[PDB]
């Protein structure tokens, strides 16, 4: 299949990312971003769209702690607060990114409607071609967000060159993870090595080869 | 069990 540009958008290790197609959707993406964070920072807005008695696989609008916008998240678990009975901590995915919270209700909003539009952005993947050094050592998930520049727009070239069943599910996930695994070749068009970036990983001794 | 996405922007 034919290669596309990408930016990996989160990372579990190098066999569970997640990257997000560069292109209108990538742009409308960002303008959503926007304007969901333009929105959801009024209270009279927020008002609108109270959350109340939240259920798993409910996709919400949530505030992501580290940059204070506002994104579309599914609700894949819901377990309750230990300090406050009353209360529940949610267990997020954020669709569009592929990264996981858990948050307070108070920082969850219903989803205004005409948010759903755009396809979720994040798709899960796994780097073809590598298996750990042992699990993956702290060093070799560092080294492949290194390489990967992840949250940093990096644009990279990926190729989908083969796929595996998903392992076995070990906690609360995602309604869509729950159809392949993509494995993808990636390859940053701006380092100038001729290596992708498996390749990088392996000739450096951060990953074996499969 | 390293199942979990993060992402950390700058800023």
């Amino acid at each position: 299949s034919k290669p596309m540009e990408v930016y990996v958008s989160a990372v579990a290790s190098p066999t569970k990312f997640w990257v997000q197609l560069i292109g209108p959707q990538s742009k409308k993406l960002a303008s959503m971003v926007q304007e969901m964070t333009s929105y959801y920072s009024s209270a009279e807005n927020r008002a609108k769209h109270v959350l109340t008695a939240p259920y798993v696989g409910q996709i919400v609008a949530a505030v992501f702690k580290f940059d204070e916008k506002w994104y579309r998240a599914e609700i894949v678990d819901i377990m309750p607060n230990q300090y406050n009975p009353k209360e529940q901590v949610i267990d997020l995915y954020f669709v569009d990114y592929g990264d996981s919270e858990y948050i307070s209700p108070a920082d969850i909003c219903e989803l205004r409607t005409d948010f759903l539009t755009l396809r979720f952005q994040a798709v899960e993947c796994f780097l073809a071609n590598v298996k750990s050094t042992i699990t993956w050592p702290k060093s070799s998930i560092a080294k492949f967000e290194e390489l990967t520049e992840v949250a940093h727009w990096r644009k990279l070239i990926a190729r989908v060159v083969t796929y595996k069943e998903r392992p076995r599910a070990t906690t609360a996930v995602s309604a869509a993870a729950k159809t392949p695994l993509p494995g993808v070749e990636l390859f940053d068009p701006a380092d100038n090595s001729e290596l992708n970036i498996a390749d990088l990983m392996i000739t450096q001794g951060f990953a074996l080869p499969l | 069990d390293q199942g979990r996405g993060r992402r950390r922007p700058l800023n």
